[PDB]
């Protein structure tokens, strides 16, 4: 009258659930004067 | 269903990259010059 | 059926049309003057 | 007859890589072109 | 065995035009100057 | 028994059907405003 | 920005 | 969005 | 993936004094 | 709940200044 | 569960529509 | 992964110089 | 699939004129 | 991820009288 | 591609 | 640019 010993191990990486953002930086700004052709 | 299916390819061509038609070569039309 | 599984299809030669053929970027410049 | 031995899955979460480091963005060029000299 | 041929169906692919494209506008035609 | 293809088959699942007009970028632009 | 495509600016006018 | 480089993309400061 | 539609916009600026 | 996971719905609320504008230059 | 799959999510992408710099030549 | 970007181009013709 | 891609409006370079105007 | 993909683009046009 | 972006006219400043 | 500078 024994049952087994279902002991399910865990999950090596598991929800290891890399946050995936995606590359949004943005160096976008040199927008100082550029000497403007107002001369 | 030993080896069911003939393990169907990319469902005729592979080879992701596209980049076919070359619409046209270079040189936006007008009249040539430095100005 | 053990035919195959591989998720072997990944898209395909045509892909992007991406025609890049630039009939004119900047070319004779329409004459500017 | 005797218990088991661990092993299962299926899916255990797929969560995906990070998306990537911060790109160049859309870089700017000045506030206005032509020259810098005085007007 | 084949019951019911359960989920035995038929597999459409993608239907539509697949191959998302995108409308595209630039800085406009540049006039005819003199 | 022995399921006929158990599982299921009903492929086409989403679809984006992008048939956009082929035009996509700016086909010719606008016709060149000519200026003096 | 992208998605606002056309003429999101004066473009073709030279100024105002 | 039609998810394209768009923007006016011209000049218009000493065009007009 | 598109770059800001023409990342600058309206690059040579809107002078439109009026 | 069986329910699911996924990621957020979108952002912020981000959006105004960058584009283009010069309220002020002729350029004559 | 019906829980942690987005939802609250707002645009979160800055659509920066004007930058006016005004100060240059004539204007 | 849902990776959408080779290059956008960019720049949208960055600019007419005054001079 | 590897996909998903951008480079849209991939300008290269579009005008790159010089003081045409 | 398709290897990215061809990504041939910058910078339009820096006309103008510069 | 390392040291591969150039795409206008890049290291081109003829001024 | 053929000038400015």
């Amino acid at each position: 009258g024994a049952p087994g010993a279902p002991g399910s191990q865990g999950a090596p990486g598991l929800q290891g659930a890399p946050g995936a953002p995606g590359s949004q930086g943005a160096p976008g700004l040199q927008g100082a004067p550029g000497a403007p052709g107002s001369q | 269903a030993p080896g069911s299916q003939g393990a169907p390819g990319l469902q005729g061509a592979p080879g992701a990259p596209g980049s076919q038609g070359a619409p046209g070569l270079q040189g936006a039309p007008g009249a040539p010059g430095s100005q």
